[PDB]
DNA sequence: ACCGCTGCAAGGAATAGGATACTTGCGGGCTAATGGCGGCGAATACCC
């Protein structure tokens, strides 16, 4: 049995209450699944709309759908997107005949008018085969259209009816269809020929949708026309709507122009309703219905100017607030609402009681004491309903940990007695149903608390009796403590005028005699002195604002780039890559595992990648494309290849989030093959760490992920055959070529969204490879972009236009310091939005609530910094609005504006701007060039404007960016090539094991040959080589002299490096392998067969605690105020001639 | 003088009022004579003579559309702000421009 | 009576917090015109 009697009468309404969170919607499925005919739930908003949109399909099996609103405000200046309107009307098709079924639509949908229906039931036609529809039915259908019996049809207006066999050629194709009706149903959809009358194509639903909500032929406009000149006026303008239309073409908003083309009254919609349908409400229409009338008259006031664009009364193109509760005295109607009505008729109060206190908190001992609490004392059954599939397990350990068995079942009947069940859904809030002692717990339903800490305040609980209680007999020149700031000098009491309001203070003076007033009202805070040195206290400064000090004066170059970039260039240019091997069929069914199908330059573009990894050369290849136009199974392809050959594939990825999407990626694609994937980042723990790059040297890990962990110069790869590297626009050089360090001629295969210049000029000068990807497979949309200045109103209408779409907004602030205030801001210049704050500084944990939040749509409006770059997930999110895009890298300008979108949904982004005169120049140049360029495939063209706006950087140096006056490419050839030859001239040692057999040296201090002493960069390069390669000091002195002989004399750099040489001498000869120094001091870390003297390095210890610490067994930490860099040298010196003195 | 509202009271009340000496700006100094010696040269700024800011009434005698006609016209003309014309159309009308 | 079980002491262990040093971007501070006439295209509006 179930609970209560439904509305069915004309006009009766049906009082529902008790009513706590997502309750509703199971109701409203029991609804759907008792009621043999429609369901229409009015919506109170959007937001609560879409959400029910996926409540209600958790609780029920119905088909379910929404209408698809007009997307944008009232009177706007924008289309609807056609493919919506080709939803809308669809489903307006089917709308009035539809036995069962939910539809959720919105007062703003309800409150509007569509079409007369005239139009759509001439001038569109959807069908399907399993429509029992009859033969003469048609027949005076398409006769009610006007169409023409031919029965050899070839003509727009026409069909056939012979026998059984019924024909049709439309309006909107140039091909007739064949039917065959049987037993009063639909039997044939045979796409046959304009003459031949052979089919096709066999159909089983035939979508002719037209290309609009509204006629758009001649005729069509010429009555508009009548109508425009019957209502407004026609001015002479080549831009005016009316001479626009009479050019045939259409401006943007044309549909909010909606009845002159019909010359109709417009249905309210409720003439689609079926012929008992079952309304059902959801929070009140009293209110909304009210302001939404209210905000739509005021936008027409807002906009009842301007003939450019003039517009109709909302008369017409909505219905009136009364106009709709009479209406609403048409049909059955169900009114759900959360509180308790008391007692009548067609009235029933349910009990759905509010879940009680079931929190966690890492703060108890034993988290979950509520639920541990609860679940025993339940009488009933438990449902826990987990939204994800994988969160589900994230429930699974967490109620093993209170010892709670959770069954997967589908269905909320599916409760007994006393049984505890996992329900994947996609509700926000659990209850309690006493009716049957059912509970429904949500996951939100456990983390309750997103709270921050507070602090400071400590003198206010400082009391004491130096407060002096307010004593107000207190003397001129007292030294007087006030909490906020510090001691001043009582100065006595003045009075001073506040805007209008006069008042008496106390004047007190801090240092460089700044006066604080403070008033009378709040003496509580003013206390007496208690140190007793009344005169001798000292005078704290107000404001304490020491930001002078960012002044000047910190140097650079402490190590040389260019000299190892051209090293490891010409190692790489030495040696070959490798040859790699090609399956066919093994290739192919790993192919297979894709299920997709190639877009053509994307294919073309993975066989360029195998087409080059199978040969004796090394791979260098840019992938650029813009995101989301399918960079990743590229890489699929082309790893698969390399694993094969048994490679040991490494990806490095910036960040820790791309790693986790990467890691499932890559784990879901490879899921028939024996390959082992892992990932590295500092979310692993050490543990973890400890084994996996252990295990990288073994390897069982064919395929690595990580951020940059795997470049911390402990990763050793036993072959190394791919480098795959995303998100290129990072990095430096260094990051990216000290991979490169390990393996010459490893495979290097860098996909990107926009290249940074120095690797696209790199590229594009022949040095690397090309291939560049367009044509994205879904049809996604180029989200419109403006660039404004900043209005206050401008910003407030795109926020509106986003939340009554529905969505969210990332707004993005980018300055910690005042993103507080900038929220209320924006708060009280839209009251109606929710917002929350997120930085990148917060605590990590609130930071994750409220991402989680946003998620699960709890607010609206993010005010961010660029945390949001990092490329998260939520769709829904639709619209940035960049506050002050004066000062952004135009790279992730592109990047940002890809946040937006990956939807159906026409996104928006507006960059707000400065004034254009106050603004840098090479901000205008950027602001028009993302103003030139929006579509898709023009990510790369817009690094063509990230180059050459900034300067390539430096071809064999860092500093990707910048003009630099560098070495010039035809002399960089030069001088890579004579690296080259000279390297192979007598098979020259890399330098880069110079650097692993060198023991550790470091010591901050600038130890290099400066390219003045030496401008060729090849005679610096074989010095170093000849100086690391240097096995006597007296081939160090050599090399020295000889040094001097070349050039004069020798400077600090040179002196400085020839020493740390010379001591890398004797750390080879005794054992000294790990040596760090600083300004501080620093570590001495010995081999394990050292040639420590054992007892007098513990006399060392004990005459000097405090310069000699082991801290380990070899590890010496060593504390010396070593400020001067030559008193460190010869520290370090006489030190290890100590300890050769007592070598053993 | 730097005054701050206190945001839990009512609209306009003094959570603190703090003053310094801040300094601003060197403004030059005319000698005992009648110049200002800016860069070690020594200058004088002459006094200028401008339209004073009112309303004026004047016509073009009759050098436009060349019938005998005159077109008077008005302006306003502001010590600083935008200005504000009227004229005469030979048609007889008047006409207001702006800026 | 004596292991069997529990509650508390400890000790190590793991993890937040707050340092440091590295990358991208880019700007901010900072040294290093409303006193005129004429021609012509645009842009008319204007009568046909
Ligand atoms: N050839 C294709 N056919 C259909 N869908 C594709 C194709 N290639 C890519 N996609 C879709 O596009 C997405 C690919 O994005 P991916 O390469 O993983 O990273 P990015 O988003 O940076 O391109 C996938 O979700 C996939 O569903």
């Amino acid at each position: 049995q179930y609970r209560y009697t439904l509305p069915v009468k004309a006009g009766e309404q049906r009082l529902l209450g008790e009513l706590t969170g997502a309750a509703c919607a199971t109701l409203v499925a029991e609804i759907a699944e008792r009621h043999a005919g429609p369901v229409v739930l009015i919506a109170p908003d959007m937001q609560n709309a879409l959400r029910l949109h996926d409540e209600i399909s958790q609780f029920t099996d119905q088909m379910v759908m929404n209408l698809a609103d007009w997307e944008t405000l009232p009177y706007d200046s924008f289309s609807p997107h056609q493919d919506i309107i080709s939803s809308r009307l669809s489903t307006l098709y089917q709308l009035p005949t539809m036995q069962r079924g939910v539809l959720i639509v919105p007062v703003n949908t309800l409150m509007q008018r569509v079409c007369p229906h005239s139009f759509l039931h001439g001038h569109a036609l959807v069908m399907k085969k399993g429509q029992r529809l009859s033969r003469d039915a048609l027949r005076t259908q398409l006769d009610s259209a006007g169409y023409r019996h031919v029965d050899q049809v070839m003509e727009h207006g026409e069909y056939a009816t012979r026998g059984a066999l019924l024909d049709l050629f439309p309006m909107g194709s140039e091909l007739p269809y064949r039917l065959d009706f049987f037993d009063d149903e639909i039997d044939s959809l045979r796409v046959f020929d304009v003459d031949s009358q052979r089919t096709l194509e066999e159909v089983e639903a035939i979508n002719l949708l037209p290309a609009h909500e509204f006629p758009t032929d001649k005729a069509a406009i010429e009555l508009f026309r009548s109508q425009w000149r019957d209502t407004f006026e026609v001015k002479r303008d080549p831009e005016h709507i009316y001479q626009q239309v009479s050019k045939g073409t259409l401006p943007a908003g044309i549909e909010y122009w909606q009845p002159l083309f019909f010359s109709e009254p417009l249905p309210p919609l409720f003439s689609y309703f079926p012929a008992n349908t079952l309304l059902v409400n959801t929070g009140d229409l009293e209110t909304s219905a009210e302001r939404f009338q209210a905000d739509t008259l005021a936008r027409f006031e807002n906009r009842g100017v301007d003939p450019m664009r003039p517009l109709l009364p909302p008369q017409s193109l909505w219905l009136r607030v009364d106009e709709l509760f009479s209406e609403l005295k048409n049909w059955p109607r169900v009114q759900l609402k959360t509180e308790h009505l008391p007692t009548k008729a067609a009235n029933a109060n349910l009990g759905f009681q509010k879940l009680p206190d079931l929190a966690v908190q890492a703060q108890q001992k034993a988290p979950l004491d509520a639920l541990r609490k609860f679940l025993e004392t339940f009488d009933g059954p438990v449902v826990f309903s987990v939204e994800s599939e994988g969160r589900r397990e994230a429930l699974g350990e967490l109620l093993a940990r209170i010892k709670i068995a959770p069954q997967r079942i589908m269905r909320l009947d599916e409760a007994s007695d006393r049984g505890r069940y996992l329900m994947i859904g996609a509700a926000e809030h659990g209850f309690v149903d006493t009716v049957r002692n059912l509970a429904l717990i949500c996951e939100s339903d456990l983390l309750g608390e997103r709270v921050a800490r507070r602090r400071q305040d400590s003198r206010r609980t400082i009391n004491p009796d130096t407060l002096i209680r307010n004593l107000a007999e207190l003397h001129i020149g007292q030294p007087v403590v006030h909490l906020e700031h510090g001691v001043g000098r009582y100065a006595g009491m003045t009075t001073l005028e506040a805007g209008g309001i006069t008042g008496e203070y106390l004047m007190l003076t801090y240092a460089n005699d700044a006066k604080l007033y403070v008033p009378v009202s709040s003496l509580h805070l003013i206390s007496r002195y208690a140190g007793g040195a009344e005169e001798n206290a000292p005078l704290h400064k107000l404001g304490g604002d020491a930001w002078s000090r960012a002044r000047q004066k910190a140097a650079e170059k402490v190590r040389d780039v260019a000299a190892e970039l051209l090293d490891i260039y010409a190692q790489r240019a030495a040696k070959e890559g490798f040859a790699f091997k090609h399956d066919r069929e093994q290739y192919q069914l790993f192919c297979d595992s894709f299920p997709f199908e190639t877009t053509p330059d994307q294919a073309q573009a993975i066989n360029a990648v195998l087409s080059d990894m199978c040969q004796p050369l090394a791979m260098d290849r840019l992938v650029c494309g813009d995101v989301g136009f399918g960079k990743t199974e590229v890489a699929m392809r082309a790893a698969f290849l390399a694993v094969d050959n048994h490679k040991q594939v490494a990806v490095l990825v910036p960040t820790t989030l791309l790693a986790q999407q990467h890691y499932d990626n890559f784990r879901d694609r490879f899921a028939n093959w024996p390959v082992r994937i892992e990932m590295i980042s500092r979310f692993r723990s050490a543990k973890e760490q400890t084994q996996i790059l252990a295990e990288v040297a073994e390897g069982k890990i064919d395929i690595l992920i990580g951020t940059h962990k795997l470049l911390q110069s402990d990763v050793k790869f036993k072959d190394l055959g791919l480098l795959i590297v995303d998100e290129e626009h990072r990095f430096g050089v260094r990051h990216k070529e000290r991979i490169k360090a390990m393996r010459a001629n490893v495979d290097i295969l860098t996909l990107t969204a926009t290249p940074i210049p120095r690797t696209l000029n790199m590229a594009m000068s022949g040095m690397r490879d090309l291939s560049i990807i367009a044509t994205p497979p879904a049809r996604r949309l180029a989200v419109k972009t403006f660039v404004r200045e900043y209005d206050s109103m401008v910003v407030r209408e795109a926020i509106l236009r986003e939340i009554l779409r529905g969505g969210q907004v990332y707004y993005l602030y980018n300055d910690v310091e005042n993103i507080q205030k900038a929220a209320e801001r924006l708060a009280e210049l839209v009251p109606e939005a929710r917002i929350a704050i997120g930085h990148g500084q917060m605590r990590e944990r609130e930071l994750e609530r409220v991402m989680n939040d946003f998620h699960h749509q709890r607010f609206n409006v993010l005010v961010c910094t660029t945390i949001i770059e990092t490329g998260i997930d939520i769709p829904t999110a639709n619209t940035i609005i960049i506050e002050r895009a004066d000062h952004f890298g135009l790279a992730q300008l592109h990047q940002l504006r890809g946040r937006v979108g990956r939807s159906h949904h026409q996104a928006y982004a507006w960059l707000l701007t400065p004034h254009p005169k106050a603004m840098t120049t090479d901000a205008q140049k950027r602001l028009e060039a993302i103003a030139s360029l929006e579509d898709l495939g023009a990510g790369f063209a817009l690094a063509t404007h990230d180059l050459e706006i900034r300067g390539a950087g430096e071809l064999l140096g860092e500093e990707q960016s910048g003009s630099m006056e560098t070495i010039g490419f035809s002399l960089y050839m030069e001088l890579l090539e004579n690296a080259v030859d000279a390297l192979k001239a007598g098979r020259e040692p890399s330098l880069e094991d110079l650097t692993s057999q060198q023991t550790e040296v470091e010591l901050r201090m600038p130890s290099l040959l400066p390219d003045d002493f030496i401008p060729d960069v090849n005679t610096r390069l074989s010095f170093y080589k000849r100086i690391a390669s240097a096995k006597t000091e007296n081939e160090l002195e050599e090399i020295k002299v000889e040094l001097i002989d070349r050039f004069g004399l020798l400077p600090d750099p040179a002196r400085t490096l020839l020493d740390i040489a010379r001591l890398r001498q004797q750390a080879q000869k005794l054992g000294i392998r790990k040596l760090e120094g600083n300004e501080k001091g620093g570590v001495i870390e010995f081999a394990e067969k050292n040639h420590v003297n054992p007892a007098w390095l513990i006399g060392l210890l004990q005459k000097q605690p405090q310069h000699y610490r082991l801290d380990g067994p070899t590890r010496l930490k060593f504390i010396q105020d070593l400020s001067e860099r030559k008193t460190r040298i010869e520290w370090v010196r006489q030190f290890m001639r100590e300890l050769e003195e007592n070598a053993i | 003088r730097l005054v701050i509202y206190e945001r839990e009271a009512p609209e306009g009340t003094v959570k603190d009022i703090k003053e310094q000496e801040v300094y601003m700006g060197e403004i030059p100094l005319m000698t005992d004579n009648g110049t200002f010696v800016i860069n070690g040269t020594e200058r004088v700024i002459v006094s200028q003579l401008h339209r004073s800011p009112g309303v004026f009434f004047d016509s073009d005698k009759g050098k436009t559309h060349s019938s005998g006609k005159v077109l008077y016209n008005a302006r306003i003309i502001p010590y600083r702000g935008s200005w504000l014309d009227f004229e005469f159309d030979p048609k007889d009308n008047l006409f207001v421009r702006i800026d």
